[PDB]
DNA sequence: ATATATATATATATATATATATATATATAT
DNA sequence: ATATATATATATATATATATATATATATAT
């Protein structure tokens, strides 16, 4: 069978990025540059697009990776800029079918640097179309705008065979990509959720992450109803045994 | 015994993962993960799905083709099990 | 009610076991640093293998434990695994917790990670003793063995015509020599698994793709300016 | 002595306030809830405490009592420190409803777990269908959209009734509950063989049940 | 995968205990003449006609015969479950006696279900463990692990419902008790329960409400309303991307260096760095030296290792160039 | 046991009304000169008490005693509207210095509903009554019988006391300062407060 | 107690001068690794300078003690960060000991090439040695 | 520089910050089975060659520990090394570490 | 038909109590 | 005159209970 693959991501008025699309690689991509440059900004605008949750979301340097700082700021609300955001992955399904995935970023309004994030999903949408241009529209002399997710539905409703879904909780936006071949695991629970994003992060900050070797159990065994429905039959036992004894 | 397209199709299904289950028992919580599957399958949404899979479930054993035993702990607090006839039924094709 | 209790786990265990040791002939002699390869290691615990057997044979002799009001189910557990075994010497945690943790079969295992460092046979892979590029690659192939585990899992809900995507990341892949990284590559490629890694420098110049960004002060602004990387002119 | 507790609270009453169960089973009373044998920790400790803590409520004009089935529940005087509160007619009919399956037999292969549809269905076999209808709507006449509107709200009824521990939904099914002795309240009009017109007058004067 | 099967196809439209013991005898004669035959050996036609015609369609049968005697245990299980319930309607107090004796009947049925087949499980799941250490004595006895893993499921699997049956059974009978115990206690006559239906039925003639505590709830101040950051972003869209290409000037430098060195390998001969250094650099202009260095150690250090780094002689900084550049290398002796 | 202090407190025959009145949400000022003095010698007790329910007894700045549920508040908690919040508002404005030329402490539902509808944004006024609505008579007449209602709502709370009788004509607590903001140095009230609501 | 100390009643904070922006208030969480790396670096030199400052007044008149720091896995930094922490260490007197990978190659200073080996069925490091370049 | 074993823990630079996992400090296994040294050499603005060092030993036993015995030695000639004064050069290939 | 309020569960960080192991000074057997 | 055992203080890190914030389901009301 021919696996899937992300073809691309894109980053829409981040801190630095403006409309940047990376064409990811079959096999590896690499992100070079200075200090400062933006890779893991680059990083962490896949992550918010594959795992939307705002409890799990904490971008700690790869210094002091899992070391409580005290900073109280997840470090997500800094990396976008004033207005609407986007972050989407591009897939090539196993089907051969082209699905946007995304989300929508906006920086709440206040002193508390807290984010709001709306995820979104695009099927049937020609490959001739770049997520660049989907999202921005070109006002004045080549001076693209960007414009909100009202628009953008507006937009492509307007196009023929394009189905654009918006999603009211981030549990139907994973049952819907792991539907069509997104996600190796449906994380229908919560519990599930922050297992995927500690594999996610653990691979981001590389190598043994301390919460996954201590919790190897349950990231390689599967959780088993037969045994549990037992040791209830026997505590139900039990406790008719004690009531008599009492 | 009246068994529409969808309700052949969810009584096969049940079947086939009866055969596949471990010790042969069936939780409701199973039934109607079964029955979405199948009208999903049918492309067909004339009431919501659990309403759906209740009366087909509910029709299946008033029909005599499925037993329900009320087990509290059991996911859905109810374990389905084949009739005879049902399994009769099923397994004239398959 | 015991001894069924008893019996179930000891049939979930036998087949985790064998599915576990079965899916480690997976792995194919990764070379990071002096580590030669990497294995999981399952094993039913004996500490636990006793309370199996006690609870499998010998319920009745300790019902002075179990049928105390002052002691709930899960605490009973506890200190019934206290009572025989006691050399284990187990810390600070209350008998509540211990007891909880004793009703989940998966507790039973003992399921480390063996790392094939240099020519001293396979040695318990603790952070304490390998090198930082030796433990990005052992964390790097159990989160794979993960992913792994995942996809298999899940082989019955998903259609039969879709397989899923695999990606995975490596922020500050400089802290990799070329052989680590060389190594990273193949396992991945054989893995039809996806990377995306970064680095001050063009640390992979003749694989994948690659990018080069530069921040640019701009009139009072900042903009990233991205450039590909090209193996060979 | 002085810095004693006898001095302003009695000894076992001061040790009910302080327990830590008190706070959310008053709450939970307050609220309106009746307490069964299931609650098996708030039913011992109202047992344990029934008259300190039947005092304690005495002072806000509001009568802890204890009905001969042995649910506990919360009746407010009329000069009530507690505001009160009565249940819809809906509500009465379906609480006779629940008491009826709770005492018949036909039932009993289902183990006392009910789902909303054969409570709808008790309901229309022992009540006025289109009649019982006429309350959901005042222009119905058998249409099946005024029937799905009673459908809903007897389900609203029944999460009502959840809500005042006539009934418990299943530790992980909201579709499927398990009856409570506390319905037995709801005969309370015909569990002593007299008159109707007299139990009735009776009951209004002791407070249990106003009129509509 | 099986809906569009499904879809495509277009269809629409014995309790006695005596039985289960013959057929559980049968099933052990058969599966230990199997097994036997599995045993001896034989070639691929005699594994065959041994393993696979008489074992598979055998074994196959009669187990699907003994969980169809379960199925007609469970269907007489909710037909007493009926009877039961018909009864209390008809005699109220006096069905009792009725009641009661129905659920001893019952559960005796269903232990000595569970006692006949639990006196033949173990010995079957025994041969069944012996057939599958008999199978291997081919390559193309596949097949027959499959049975050998199939038929242990089933086996268990009806074992499993003669307990979890009984585990049904022994709850529904407490209930029954209990409502015996709770429902007709206080309804001895039972005339609560009809002036409760006529109470129903004619509620409306008397429409009355129960009061309850209705406790007010604590009002709250509302949090401020959450106001995004719109600002109507604009700015200029990237041009087609550029490229640059990676410089192998120093791959050439180190195949040169490592086709240099490697004479010294072949023949064995004493590597000195410092000479060698000093020798090769010349070759270069100063501001490269560095790159040089660096790189003809790494090709060097490959080759064996000095034997003099175990004597605890620090060895000495060794000048390779003028400026003002150093080496400190033992000889390397041990290729 | 229980703490002795604690005791005198539950046992004192004030306790019931007030306790009811505090889960319910009332704000106890200094006009309650009886409630507010109990509240003064038994607050180091009560606030105990009422942490048992997971609920923090909070003396304002301003003096006034009152009850804030936590997330894990054992008492059933609610919401005000934002039409309450509104008024709120409102009247914490009109607790003003001005004021006193003004109203003398006494104002009528008049000034509390032209000075809502003069101030408020129109988009607010709409999505209080309804979206659809514009200008018309009978969005304004259900706009004021909502706000007699949400009036009578804070009046449970103790922020506004009606004068008695069925007309609407009440004065204004201090304990509304909970609606308003925060005072810097030099800051003018009437300046902070309208920000605020705008 | 605590307020008997002086020290508890001053505010530190450490401030980065970020860009186009002013100074900032310095977050691990809001600051790149090489950034963050930096700013340590910057803190415990000061921490350094402080100490000695602190026993100067209980020591020889003619000691001034010696200082080091370590960086490992230096790759994390690039070149322009490199530099900059070899001119402020230059500066300051203190000696550095880092280890990179081989991925970076500072021309100035000394160098150690270590290789792993196994000699006599026992792990050795081949070590050799440069310096003076530049 | 600082020979305590209460705060030594040489943990992986992945995890810095993070708790134990496991209750090995990492130092044991970077010795060898005998006496090891680690000598620092420094030179004071005095200009005087002192010589600190710590003595390690694997605590031979259940678990792995160390056993650390800290010295300092002055006046030491500028032209005696520290990997002369701690090996004896026996006639065999490899020296000796004398304790 | 959908906005909104409410209850529940989980992840995450804070703060405190406590057991463990090591370092240091003194006591007492060798 | 010595080295081992004791008592003291300390840092380490282990675990629990608390409180907060976010996601979810879902039941009401216009
Ligand atoms: N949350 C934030 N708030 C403010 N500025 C931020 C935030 N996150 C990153 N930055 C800034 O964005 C720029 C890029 O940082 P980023 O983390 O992407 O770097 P990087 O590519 O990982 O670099 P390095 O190689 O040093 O790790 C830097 O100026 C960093 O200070
Ligand atoms: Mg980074
Ligand atoms: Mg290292």
């Amino acid at each position: 069978i021919e696996r899937g693959k992300f073809r691309s991501l894109t980053l829409v008025n981040w801190n630095g990025f403006f409309a940047r699309t990376f064409d990811l690689d079959e096999l590896v991509t690499t992100l070079s540059g200075g200090n400062g440059a933006g890779k893991s900004t680059t990083m962490a605008a896949f992550v918010t697009a594959l795992i939307p949750d705002l409890t799990l979301l904490h971008f700690r340097n790869t210094t002091e990776a899992g070391a409580t700082s005290g900073s109280r700021d997840k470090g997500l609300h800094g990396k976008l800029r004033a207005g609407v955001c986007y972050s989407t992955l591009d897939v090539i399904n196993s089907r051969h079918q082209r699905v946007v995935v995304g989300v929508r970023l906006q920086q709440v309004a206040g002193r508390d640097r807290k984010v709001d994030i709306k995820p979104f999903m695009i099927q049937g949408l020609p490959t001739a179309i770049q997520p660049t241009q989907l999202l921005t529209e070109n006002v004045g002399e080549r001076q693209a705008r960007v414009l909100p997710l009202n628009e953008l539905k507006d937009r492509l409703d307007e196009m023929e065979g394009v189905q654009f879904k918006q999603f009211n909780s981030i549990t139907d936006y994973h049952a819907q990509m792991f539907d069509l071949g997104v996600i190796p695991k449906r994380l229908r629970s919560a519990s599930d959720r922050s297992k995927f994003y500690r594999l996610i992060e653990a691979s981001l900050y590389g190598g043994i992450s301390s919460a996954i070797t201590r919790s190897l159990r349950d990231y390689l065994l599967p959780e088993n109803s037969g045994v549990r429905k037992a040791f209830q039959d026997m505590e139900a036992a039990l406790r008719e045994n004690r009531i008599t004894l009492e | 015994i009246s068994l529409p397209v969808e309700r052949l199709a969810f009584l096969m299904a049940i079947a086939v993962l009866n055969s596949e289950r471990l010790d042969g028992e069936m939780s409701e919580g199973e039934l109607i993960d079964a029955f979405r599957e199948v009208c999903k399958g049918f492309e067909q949404t004339a009431e919501s799905v659990a309403v759906r899979a209740n009366n087909a479930i509910n029709d299946m054993v008033r029909q005599k083709l499925l037993n329900r035993f009320t087990s509290e702990l059991a996911d859905g607090n109810a374990i389905y099990r084949l009739t005879p006839l049902g399994i009769s039924i099923s397994d004239y094709y398959i | 009610s015991s001894k069924s209790v008893a019996n179930i786990i000891r049939k979930t265990i036998q087949r985790e076991q064998n599915r576990i040791r079965m899916l480690n002939q997976g792995l194919q002699a990764v070379s990071f640093g002096q580590v030669r390869g990497v294995r999981l290691n399952v094993n039913v615990r004996e500490s636990h293998a006793i309370l199996l057997d006690v609870l499998s044979e010998q319920q009745e002799q300790h019902q002075d434990l179990f049928n105390s009001q002052r002691l709930t189910f899960s605490e009973a557990m506890a200190k019934l695994y206290q009572r025989l075994n006691p050399q284990v010497d187990m810390g600070q945690r209350l008998p509540q917790t211990i007891g909880e943790e004793l009703l989940d079969y998966r507790n039973y295992l003992e399921l480390d990670v063996e790392v094939n460092r240099g020519s001293d046979g396979w040695l318990k892979a603790e952070s304490g003793a390998l090198s930082t590029g030796e433990a990005i690659g052992t964390g790097m192939s159990i989160l794979v063995m993960v992913v792994q585990s995942w996809e298999e899992e899940s082989r019955r809900l998903r259609g039969k015509d879709i397989s899923p995507c695999r990606l995975l990341f490596l922020d500050q892949a400089a802290r990799l020599d070329a052989k680590s990284i060389a190594t990273l590559f193949e396992l991945c490629e054989r893995l039809q698994m996806q990377l995306i890694i970064a680095a001050p420098e063009n640390i992979s110049p003749e694989k994948g793709t690659t990018y080069k960004l530069v921040r640019k002060v701009f009139k009072n602004h900042e903009h990233v300016h991205v450039v590909g990387l090209r193996g060979f002119g | 002595s002085s810095t004693h507790i006898e001095q302003f609270m009695p000894v076992k009453l001061a040790q009910a306030l302080a327990n830590s169960l008190f706070p959310e089973l008053d709450s939970q009373l307050r609220a309106g809830r009746h307490i069964g044998i299931d609650d098996l920790d708030n039913h011992a400790f109202l047992m344990d405490f029934q008259e300190q803590l039947e005092e304690f409520y005495a002072r806000y004009n509001v009568e802890l009592i204890r009905a001969p089935e042995g649910f506990f529940y919360l009746r407010p005087r009329s000069t009530t420190l507690i505001p009160r509160s009565v249940l819809s007619e809906l509500d009465m009919m379906v609480g006779k409803i629940l008491c009826y399956l709770y005492l018949s037999p036909e039932r009993l292969a289902n183990q006392g777990i009910f789902t909303s549809q054969e409570l709808y269905e008790e309901l229309i076999s022992l009540a006025d269908e289109g009649k019982l209808m006429k309350f959901v709507n005042q222009r119905s006449s058998g249409s099946d959209l005024d029937k799905q509107k009673l459908q809903e709200k007897v389900r609203t009824t029944l999460n009502r009734l959840r809500r005042l521990g006539m009934v418990y939904f299943l530790p992980n099914n909201n579709n499927k509950f398990t009856i409570t002795e506390a319905v037995f309240r709801f005969g309370a009009d015909v569990r002593s063989g007299d008159d109707p017109r007299e139990i009735q007058l009776r009951m209004i004067r002791d407070g249990e049940a106003m009129p509509v | 995968e099986l809906v569009s099967w499904a879809r495509k196809n277009d269809f629409s439209i014995e309790f006695s205990t005596l039985r289960l013991s013959m057929q559980l005898s049968i099933v052990a004669n058969e599966l230990h003449r199997a097994a036997e035959a599995a045993e001896e050996g034989g070639d691929e036609f005699h594994w065959h006609r041994n393993v696979f015609a008489p074992l598979k369609y055998s074994v196959a049968e009669i187990f699907d015969s003994i969980d169809m005697s379960q199925r007609l245990m469970d269907e007489q299980q909710n037909f007493v479950k009926e009877d039961i319930a018909a009864l209390l309607n008809q005699d109220w107090q006096a069905a009792i006696a009725n009641c009661e004796q129905l659920l001893s009947e019952t559960s005796g049925t269903l232990r000595e279900l569970q006692d006949t087949l639990e006196a033949a499980g173990d010995k079957l799941q025994a041969n069944l463990l012996r057939i599958q250490d008999a199978n291997m004595g081919s390559g193309g006895s596949e097949l027959v692990d499959k049975l050998v893993f199939d038929l242990q499921s089933k086996l268990d699997r009806i074992i499993s419902w003669g307990q979890q049956a009984i585990d049904l059974w022994i709850g529904y009978d407490r209930h029954v008790h209990k409502f015996i115990r709770t429902a007709i206690d206080m309804d001895k006559n039972r005339i609560f329960s009809q002036r409760l239906r006529q109470s129903v039925q004619h509620y409306f003639d008397n429409p009355w409400t129960l009061t309850v505590a209705n406790a007010e709830r604590l009002l709250d101040m509302r949090d401020e309303e959450l106001a995004l950051r719109n600002e109507e972003v604009t700015g200029e869209l990237p041009l087609e991307l550029e490229y640059e290409e990676f410089s192998e000037i120093n791959d050439q430098l180190a195949a040169m260096i490592e086709k240099a060195l490697l004479v010294y390998q072949q023949e064995q001969r004493p590597l000195d760095l410092g000479a060698v250094l000093r020798d090769y650099l010349a070759q270069h202009p100063l501001p490269r030296h560095f790159d040089v260095a660096r790189i003809l150690v790494d090709q060097a250090v490959r080759l064996g290792v000095a034997e003099a780094d175990f004597s605890g002689l620090p060895a000495e900084w060794l000048a390779i160039n003028d400026y003002g550049a150093k080496v400190q290398a033992h000889v390397i002796d041990t290729y």
